[PDB]
């Protein structure tokens, strides 16, 4: 319990399963450097919800961008870096508190989120 | 739009080698591959270089007789296979790619891992006759 | 490793046919960077379709690209005698190299 997402859960309410066209659904950071703005969405076991980890980082830091599971998509901004992004880590809730989805401005927005 | 040029039409006999260049009208951080296919059979992907860095990785199956290099200065790549034999009577393609791997992003909407740009192609015949 | 193709596809011009690529769990199923390539008889190899579905510029949208397991499959829609040629498929490997399917030669009645 000492390990938890930056972000917010993204409660899915709808039937359809969530995607992502190319680009969009990479939550933004201003603490976040250009080349640091990549990683991946598990989706939460046990509605579904979707986490959001920087590349090689949280339950999935082993796979490789691009890699295929059930559960797992993938996002990345434009001019990011192919970099273990250690220095980013994890979220502790013990010593940092959730920060709110920060989606991008005029972003796609599927059935059941408003 | 980038087009690539080979050298020309062979015909070598067993046992020789044959030395076939690839030369494109970007060559950073390019995967250049070589692809093979038999008369009336499917296709055969040999082997990848990366210019600026020079590792070059090759298919198990081709992994000991085929080899490729790369000449950054001419925006020019070679392949030398030996040992040729009757087997490897078949037309032979070099194409231009994209592999992220561990560099930076661009929003050059790079085809990764996928061969976008094809040469002509050159017909290498081994005979006996 | 090796790719399964289906040796031969046709159906009546105008119409859509679904055509498989099947491979292992490192190859197809593993990574998302499923392509594949059209090749005329007497013509080099051209690009339709690069990640499993994305579509490079200048391609009709009657070209689109998907995948379940380990199994992708190409679509194309109102088919016409202008795509006369052989289709391939392509994928990268947990070997960190590229391997080419079997062949589907096609044919328009």
């Amino acid at each position: 319990n000492n390990t938890a997402s930056w972000f917010t859960a993204l409660t899915q309410h709808g039937k359809e399963d969530l995607k992502f066209p190319r680009g969009q659904g990479v939550p933004i950071n201003t603490n976040s450097s250009p080349d640091d703005q990549i990683g991946y969405y598990r989706r939460a076991t046990r509605s579904p919800r979707w986490y959001f980890y920087y590349l090689g980082t949280g339950p999935e830091a082993g796979l490789p961008y691009g890699a295929n599971k059930d559960g797992i998509i993938w996002v990345a901004t434009e001019g990011a870096l192919n970099t273990p992004k250690d220095h980013i880590g994890t979220r502790n809730p013990a010593n940092n508190a959730a920060i709110v989805l920060q989606l991008p401005q005029g972003t796609t927005l599927p059935k059941g989120f408003y | 739009q980038v087009h690539l040029v080979q050298s020309g039409a062979e015909v070598k006999k067993p046992g020789s080698s044959v030395k076939v260049s690839c030369k494109a009208s970007t060559f950073s951080s390019c995967a250049i591959s070589w692809v093979r296919q038999a008369p009336g059979q499917g296709l055969e992907w040999m082997g990848r270089i990366i210019p600026i860095l020079g590792i070059a990785n090759y298919a198990q199956k081709f992994q000991g007789r085929v080899t490729i290099t790369a000449d950054k200065s001419t925006s020019t790549a070679y392949m030398e296979l030996s040992s040729l034999r009757s087997e490897d009577t078949a037309v032979y393609y070099c194409a231009r790619g994209w592999e992220f791997g561990s560099g930076s992003y661009y929003r050059t909407d790079y085809y990764y891992y996928a061969m976008d740009v094809w040469g002509q192609g050159t017909t290498v015949t081994v005979s006996s006759a | 490793s090796a790719l399964t193709q289906p040796a031969s596809v046709s159906g009546s011009p105008g119409q859509s046919i679904t055509i498989s690529c099947t491979g292992t769990s490192s190859d197809v199923g593993g990574y998302n960077y499923v392509s594949w390539y059209q090749q005329h008889p007497g013509k080099a190899p051209k690009l339709m379709i690069y990640e499993v579905t994305n579509r490079p510029s200048g391609v009709s949208n009657r070209f689109s690209g998907s995948r379940s397991g380990n199994t992708a499959s190409l679509t194309i829609s109102g088919l016409q005698a202008e795509d006369e040629a052989d289709y391939y498929c392509s994928s990268y490997t947990s070997s960190s190299l590229y391997v080419f399917g079997t062949g589907t030669k096609v044919a328009v009645l």
